[PDB]
């Protein structure tokens, strides 16, 4: 199952969230608020145009589901502060004959506010083993994703959870090589940011 | 709706021992067909949970045999065998008999492994930052163990506690150790006004402060 990239929302407006995979199984949706744990909204069995709700979510979620694409949507009406949260979709099993929320999409981060988009501001960390960085600060919603060289440099990587600071997001990540290869072997940091559309690289060097 | 309620670990955990992880139910998960309907989840940071169990005991696909589920009726364990330093992370428990369908508060698991000192590494602000009027100093405490740790900053040699925000990881599922990045964030008009900048970790590895310093 794969999921649509991160939305960011007024307070009042709806969006409609996507997760392609509805035969047989149906398709669940969890939402889940930073550091705290899971809440079902409802489950569409396509097939036979079954859908239940829980009834928190009742006025809040419709699920639809496009049969042809395989494509199930979730949509949220009159958004407020409290619907900001990851939503997941998951797969629907069918009693005893099948598994259940056996395979999880990646999920989509949904910000609701009045504050505007802005990209990352990405600054370079430079100085047997020498660690380097890349600082990402006033950024917003969430979330960022960072890879270092392209994803090609993953060992000894460290990416922090972001810090909310007067309404605009920081982290920082490092990388860790051996002190032979930089900077004979180049370093970048690449910081992407869905919600602005924005992808920024910064190839570190000596000071 | 019916509520599931897990207990937590005594963390940290030791390799290779069993560990069980309980959830219980207000009410019975059994329904009319035999089939006990809960499951057991895996959620690791920055991804989506894995299923683990359905049905109150069947593996799922590509799970370790390590591990397993039991229960009746109200109780419930899931059953870790030879636990290891990959099993970092939240285990969540599901009952799918009645809607809505409810969910556990998670039970994290941590694991013990040997001390190990963080690698210290300050940075003073970019050329491009100072540009905005702001100055961000940034201190990672890469890969130590146990999690207990203390950061300090020092401007001139006096501590400064005001423009400091943390950060840090969950255990690292490959070598179990926690990592923290500290940043003090000073406007370039504060930063201008002082020479040296200190970042100072206190750790059961070492008996004094692992220091890093620079002078503007
Ligand atoms: C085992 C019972 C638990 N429930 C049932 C309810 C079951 C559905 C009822 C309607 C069915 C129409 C036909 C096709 C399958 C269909 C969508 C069922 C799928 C399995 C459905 C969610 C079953 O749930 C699961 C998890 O299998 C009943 C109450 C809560 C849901």
């Amino acid at each position: 199952l794969q999921q649509s990239g991160a939305e960011l929302a007024r307070p009042g407006a709806s969006v409609k969230l996507s997760c392609k995979a509805l035969t047989t199984y149906g398709i669940n949706w969890v939402k889940q608020r930073t550091g705290q744990g899971l809440e079902w909204i409802g489950e569409i069995y396509p097939r036979s145009d079954y859908t239940y709700y829980n009834e928190k979510f009742k006025a809040k979620a419709t699920l639809t589901a496009d049969k042809s694409s395989s494509t199930a949507y979730m949509e949220l009406r009159s958004l407020t502060s409290e619907d900001s949260a990851v939503y997941f979709c998951a797969r629907g099993g069918v009693n005893s004959y099948t598994s259940h929320f056996d395979y999880w999409a990646q999920g989509t981060t949904l910000t609701v506010s009045s504050a505007k988009t802005t990209p990352p501001s990405v600054y370079p960390l430079a100085p047997s083993m020498v660690t380097l960085g890349c600082l990402v600060k006033g950024y917003f919603p969430e979330p960022v994703t960072v890879t270092w060289n392209s994803g090609s440099l993953s060992s000894g990587v460290h990416t922090f959870p972001a810090v909310l600071q007067s309404d605009l997001y920081t982290l920082s990540s490092s990388v860790t090589v051996p002190s032979s290869t930089w900077p004979s072997q180049t370093v970048t940091c690449n910081v992407a940011h869905p919600a602005s559309s924005t992808k920024v690289d910064k190839k570190i060097v000596p000071r | 709706d019916i509520v599931i309620t897990q207990d937590e670990l005594s963390n940290p955990v030791t390799s290779g021992e069993s560990v069980s992880i309980s959830c219980r139910s207000s009410k019975s998960l059994l329904y009319k067909d035999g089939k006990t309907y809960l499951n057991w989840f895996l959620q690791r940071p920055g991804q989506s949970p894995q299923l683990l169990i359905y049905l109150m005991s069947t593996r799922a696909s590509g799970v370790s045999d390590r591990f397993s589920g039991s229960g009746s009726g109200t109780d419930f364990t899931l059953e870790i065998s030879r636990v290891k330093a990959e099993d970092v992370g939240v285990y969540y428990c599901q009952q799918l008999v009645e809607y809505p369908y409810t969910f556990g508060g998670g039970t994290k698991l941590e694991i013990k492994r040997a001390d190990a000192a963080p690698t210290v590494s300050i940075f003073p602000p970019s050329s491009e930052q100072l540009t905005s009027g702001g100055a961000s100093v940034v201190c990672f405490l890469n890969n130590f163990y146990p999690k207990d740790i203390n950061v300090k900053w020092k401007i001139d040699g006096s501590e400064r506690q005001n423009g400091v925000l943390n950060s840090w990881t969950d255990q690292d599922s490959k070598d179990s150790t926690y990592s923290m990045s500290s940043t003090l964030t000073l406007t370039k008009d504060e930063y201008e006004r002082h020479n040296s900048y200190t970042c100072e970790a206190t750790h059961k590895t070492s008996t004094s402060p692992i220091v890093k310093s620079f002078n503007r």
